[PDB]
């Protein structure tokens, strides 16, 4: 099927009509999305099949076809761009600062912007179009907006 | 059974519409993989 880099809708017909349940990456034929997404399933592209390679529930991550190949970071001090690809609408990039999340076990990137559960898996990218995690993860504070992790992999 | 189709590709667009905050929060990690605001 598709193998070409880029990212991708992940859809669904088991429910009503068609529904995206999130967003992936396709870098080096290795496809990157939120386990929460696809929770491990395989994957159908066309005519072609993806199968899980490796998926950590804790990470909330998952790649298949091959290892997770996403290793950029976020350098702690500039804008990202979060390419967001929503539920029927058209993959737009918007420009933000990224706030932490301070953890027992170190700080993470985080982003705060609301977008539909179906945006989970949406690529957050540094000014040189690196893939420095995906959004999807994260919290809900006081005044009820979303703010997802900036969640990215290990390259082995 | 669940599909992938093609969005587009990974690309820094200049002139991106800038909006957001930069939260800090204090944050926690289950083994579900489930984040909470630790207070
Ligand atoms: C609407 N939510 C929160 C979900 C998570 C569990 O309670 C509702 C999002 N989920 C993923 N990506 C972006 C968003 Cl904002």
């Amino acid at each position: 099927g598709e193998t070409t880099d880029g990212v991708y809708r992940v859809m669904t017909r088991r429910l009503l009509g068609s529904t995206q349940v999130g967003v992936g990456v396709m870098q080096e034929g290795v496809f990157h999305t939120m386990w929460h997404v696809t929770k491990g399933a395989a994957l159908r592209s066309g005519e072609g099949r993806l199968d899980p390679y490796w998926g950590d529930v804790k990470q909330d991550l998952v790649s298949y076809c091959g290892p997770w190949k996403l290793d950029a970071a976020w350098d702690g001090l500039s804008e990202v761009q979060l390419l967001a690809v929503p539920p029927g609408e058209r993959a737009k990039n918007i420009q933000t600062l990224p706030g932490i999340f301070k953890t027992k076990d170190g700080d993470i990137g985080a982003v705060a912007l609301d977008y539909p559960a179906g945006t989970s898996g949406s690529p957050i990218l540094d000014k040189c179009g690196r893939v420095i995690g995906l959004y999807g993860n994260g919290v809900v504070i006081k005044n009820g907006s979303y703010v997802s992790a900036i969640t990215q992999g290990k390259r082995e | 059974d669940m599909y992938i189709e093609r969005a587009g590709d990974i690309t820094w667009e200049k002139d991106a519409e800038v909006t957001g905050n930069s939260p800090r929060l204090d944050v926690a990690l289950d083994e579900s993989g489930d984040f909470s605001l630790v207070e």
